[PDB]
């Protein structure tokens, strides 16, 4: 019998594995979409952080 | 954000992390010529991706006693790549531009640059010192090419017009404390729908250091300045054989 709050609300025993990622079907290579020029500030996909 | 930017057009890309927004010349984007404004009858060509790309022309050194430089458009590109080939082979021409100026230093360097665009920038001469001589600027001064040319009297801009009023033209500042790049977008400026790309120059680009460069001994003394530019919405017409000049 559980009566104390720290045991009632406890998270001990969670046996399921939290998965951040999922598998998606990929029978062929990915397609390429049409693109055009872009001249704006604040949105930069070239710069990263390794 | 606002200080970070990435400009991509054609097969080229420019990234920056110390931007200061983008200036659009006279609040207008470059555009094609309409059917009610065109006057020639033949179909013009629009090569698109092969000419609308960033071209890096050359690099200049900024010193403590530099006076300034100017470049003429599209004289800088009349002999570079597919754009130069099309400009040589065709009689007519029409395009805008996107100018990016690179200049970086450390947090212990100081100085300021004024980057401005002045249309129809006719260069005057000193008229022989006294002023009784009727001289005209030589070829290397009126049309310096892609290598640029250095100002002799930056206070008058070699035309008898004060530099304190150059900010009425589309402009940006390169202050080393804040930014390290500048971008100005220029539409097509002319009184004619099409004009020659070899005889006529539309505008000139001015880079004059208003605040002198200064640093302590031991820091890096070589501070370069770089010019990058990309034509926008280019058209050509009147095809014939190529002409050198």
């Amino acid at each position: 019998g559980d009566r104390v709050a720290d045991v009632i609300e406890s998270s001990i025993g969670d046996s399921v594995s939290r998965a951040l990622t999922r598998a998606l079907p990929a029978p062929t290579g990915q397609d390429t979409q049409v693109s055009s020029h872009r001249l704006d500030t604040g949105k930069v996909p070239a710069l990263q952080a390794a | 954000s606002d200080r970070v930017a990435q400009l991509t057009i054609g097969n080229s890309t420019i990234t920056t992390q110390e931007a200061a927004n983008i200036i659009v010349g006279y609040g207008e984007w470059p555009s094609y010529c309409s059917d009610s404004d065109a006057t020639a009858v033949d179909k013009p060509t629009r090569p698109d991706v092969s000419v609308n790309r960033f071209y890096t022309l050359d690099t200049k050194l900024w010193e403590k006693s530099s006076k300034g430089w100017y470049w003429k458009f599209p004289d800088v590109l009349t002999e570079t790549g597919v754009f130069g080939q099309n400009a040589q082979f065709h009689y007519l021409y029409r395009s805008g531009f996107c100018i990016h100026v690179q200049c970086n230093a450390s947090k212990f360097h100081q100085g300021a640059l004024l980057v401005a665009v002045l249309p129809e920038y006719v260069i005057g001469s000193v008229a022989g010192g006294t002023g009784t001589e009727d001289t005209h600027p030589p070829y290397k001064q009126t049309q310096p090419g892609a290598d640029g040319f250095e100002l002799q009297h930056p206070y008058v801009l070699d035309a008898g017009i004060p530099i304190s009023q150059l900010t009425v033209c589309p402009h940006q500042w390169i202050n080393l404390r804040t930014n390290n790049c500048a971008t100005i977008i220029v539409p097509y400026i002319n009184a004619l729908p099409f004009d020659s790309a070899l005889n006529h120059c539309n505008f000139g680009l001015l880079v004059v250091p208003i605040s002198p460069l200064d640093y302590d001994q031991g820091a890096t003394p070589v501070i370069p300045i770089t010019i990058t530019l990309a034509p926008m919405c280019s058209e050509f017409a009147g095809l014939r054989q190529a002409v050198t000049q």
